[PDB]
């Protein structure tokens, strides 16, 4: 039963709001977390004056233990390019082999071998001494 | 009152040790 | 005078034939009630009786099929090729699959067959969840009907994505095949902390995410104990991941459900006992008293329960009706993955990599009194597991409970591997093939495998017979002794009965049957011709 931290967002709502109507369109280096969970890097600007800050959380980024979803509800998810979707850098806690953390020898390669090739996705990194799986989408 | 679990709980240890001194029980197929 | 695999009056010109005559997945295309089968061909189901068949072609003189005795057309609404028929406990429901549709058929009155008839033949079809098994949502893999469900109405689904959903089915409200009573979403449920955190499913959760259980809790199939099963065995899911993970849900139980007479009293004993030993053990840690509580908890419910009586849809008699136990949660934990106890090691990833999974239920205390896995991996290996432990009802634990640091860690579940054998030879392993398991119609013990290379039967028996005789012995000593002759004996019988030759055409999953009159023999069938292998004439 992993932990669910709290939601982060960086840069942070505050400092979102404080944004112009030109910068808010362009927020560099927005990156949506849950601690002890993961993290959604988005790997371009991105446009989120149409998008509210105070029903972000759990609503369009949904980060659960070994789960992370942007846009859940498909008919509601904008054209490619458009809000959130778009390039990310998604990294998961967690995310070793049901079997456990103690999992070694042929089960943890064919683990990372499986990992790589999640459809939709580009592998970045695993690290066993962590258990956190970092990939690249292009899109949700 | 009723012995009869550390009986079974006892056997069914028997059998596990007894598989594990034989050795996994695998059973493969050659083509010929 | 071309050398077939199945009798003169199923090969062509018999009428028989035309049952049969004219993707990565399972092949259950054919379903029987006695001597009764349907036979899936692509989008529609093929009805005929062996016995009437047989005697077509044994008193022959020297388009539904309303002209052709013992054979009619079912049509059906599905839009792509049929996968799976599961036929229902009391035989008037058939489940009808797709990838990733399902239909439920009420199947009609047998006077159909009869040339005679001359009313209209129109059987009814229900969608199942409509909304839910879809093209555009994840694929069905498993239908089974639930041991203990009323009128045996009561069905289960499972999908890749491991949501298990619960359907109690009535005609008489369409609303029932519309939604389940209950939606389970496993991968919610693996991560919990808590029973009542939410393991439900959103309507509007329709886009895809990203996981690694997207792999690793892929499920290849699920299924329930054979019945007249005792203990916990008839309320406990077994599932099997691609992955090579096994996991168990118990107890699962529709809102309603039926149980055979000695169900209940002998689970209250069960609980007890547990109770008892719990309590009397000083050395009882904190969460080993909690299951006791918890399964306690569960059987208070059904105690201050008055059973409700209801006729039974195909019978003559009334039987008692309880509703689930609310307490202490609706979905119990989920078990698992787990761990293969003198597993051999260095297996492949075809050996690792499940297809199928086959439970054979501990029987009250004629058979073993011990649950058998059985497990079917992608290269036709077949590993035969014994429930040591013992799987029971669990649940996890309340908000109530406060975490320990000084806690030990809960050890993973466990099975003990007692045998692992192919079934194939090298050579015939096709690296997306998907061998599946089936049962035998005259023993629980024995069942079939089969695959597009073959089919082969396998038994327990008497193995598990002489294991329970050890288990039941009234003799002081010598058990040591006798145990290690047991575990050199050979064990389980295999032997091949058909195989298919330079054709990689699927063969449909093994139909054992049973009849007085036709005898005892397997059933399955080429994309173009069937195979009626017999082994007990009248």
């Amino acid at each position: 039963g992993p932990h669910m931290g709290a939601y982060w967002m960086s840069p942070t709502a505050d400092d979102i709001r404080a944004m112009n109507r030109m910068q808010r369109q362009r927020v560099v280096g927005f990156t949506v977390g849950r601690e002890n969970v993961g993290s959604v890097q988005f790997k371009v600007p991105v446009d989120l004056s149409n998008i509210n800050l105070d029903d972000l959380f759990g609503t369009i980024v949904i980060l659960e233990p070994r789960s992370a979803t942007v846009y859940p509800n498909a008919a509601k998810k904008p054209p490619m390019g458009k809000g959130l979707n778009v390039p990310a850098l998604i990294s998961l806690e967690h995310s070793w082999p049901r079997g456990g953390p103690t999992i070694k020898g042929r089960r943890l390669e064919r683990h990372i071998e499986r990992l790589k090739s999640i459809p939709d996705t580009t592998f970045e990194s695993y690290d066993p001494e962590t258990g956190v799986w970092a990939f690249s989408v292009e899109h949700f | 009152l009723r012995a009869r679990e550390a009986k079974r709980k006892a056997t069914l240890r028997m059998l596990r040790e007894s598989l594990a001194r034989v050795g996994p029980n695998v059973v493969r197929l050659r083509d010929d | 005078k071309i050398k077939s695999f199945a009798p003169a009056w199923l090969n062509e010109p018999a009428p028989g034939h035309k049952l049969f005559a004219p993707k990565p997945g399972p092949r259950r295309t054919i379903a029987r009630r006695g001597t009764e089968i349907f036979v899936a061909c692509g989008k529609q189901i093929r009805w005929g009786d062996l016995a009437q068949l047989k005697e077509s072609w044994e008193s022959r003189p020297s388009d539904d099929g309303a002209a052709t005795a013992g054979y009619r057309i079912i049509k059906t609404p599905v839009a792509d090729d049929i996968r799976q028929l599961v036929m229902s406990p009391n035989q008037d429901f058939l489940a009808v699959l797709t990838s990733h549709t399902v239909h439920i058929c009420i199947l009609p009155d047998s006077s159909h067959l009869h040339i005679q008839d001359t009313t209209p033949f129109k059987p009814k079809f229900w969608t199942l969840g409509p909304t839910t098994h879809v093209t555009s949502r994840s694929a069905v893999v498993s239908a089974v009907w639930h041991p203990l469900g009323v009128n045996g109405h009561a069905l289960v689904t499972v999908t890749e994505d491991a949501i298990v959903r619960v359907w109690e089915l009535s005609t008489a409200d369409r609303w029932t095949f519309d939604a389940p009573t209950l939606a389970i979403d496993l991968k919610k449920l693996a991560d919990a902390t808590y029973l009542d955190q939410d393991f439900g499913v959103s309507t509007s959760a329709t886009n895809k995410g990203f996981s690694p259980d997207a792999f690793d809790m892929e499920v290849a199939a699920a299924c329930f104990p054979t019945r007249d099963s005792g203990g916990w065995a008839p309320m406990t899911l077994w599932l099997a991941m691609t992955s090579g993970d096994v996991y168990a849900l118990c107890p699962l139980l529709p809102q309603r459900w039926t149980p055979p007479p000695t169900l209940i009293p002998s689970l209250s004993a069960s609980i007890v006992a547990k109770v008892a030993a719990a309590e009397d053990n000083p050395e009882s840690t904190p969460e080993e008293r909690l299951v006791a509580q918890q399964q306690l908890e569960w059987m208070s419910e059904i105690d201050n329960q008055e059973p409700k009586l209801v006729e039974e849809a195909t019978g003559e008699a009334t039987i008692e009706v309880y509703t689930r136990p609310s307490r202490p949660g609706l979905v119990p934990k989920l078990q698992g993955p787990f761990d293969f106890d003198l597993n051999p090691e260095d297996e492949q990833d075809d050996e690792v990599e499940l297809k199928d999974i086959y439970v054979i239920g501990e029987k009250p205390r004629n058979g073993l009194s011990l649950n058998i896995i059985c497990l079917l991996s992608t290269s036709g290996q077949v590993k035969i597991c014994l429930d040591i432990d013992g799987v029971e009802a669990q649940w996890l634990p309340p908000r109530s409970k406060n975490k320990r640091l000084f806690a030990p860690p809960p050890e993973p579940p466990s099975l003990l591997t007692f045998q692992t054998f192919d079934t194939l030879k090298p050579a015939e392993v096709t690296p997306d093939g998907w061998p599946m398991f089936s049962e035998d119609a005259t023993s629980p013990y024995s069942f079939y495998v089969t695959h597009p290379a073959g089919i082969t039967y396998i038994s327990l028996t008497p193995w598990v017979f002489r294991l329970e005789s050890e288990l039941q012995s009234d003799s002081e000593a010598g058990t040591e002794f006798r145990i290690d002759l047991l575990a050199k004996g050979q064990g389980s019988e295999r032997d091949r009965i058909f195989t298919q030759t330079r054709t990689q055409s699927p063969l449909a999953a093994a139909t054992s049957i049973d009849d007085p009159d036709l005898g005892y023999f397997i059933l399955s069938a080429t994309q173009t011709d069937p195979i009626a292998l017999f082994f007990e004439t009248p």
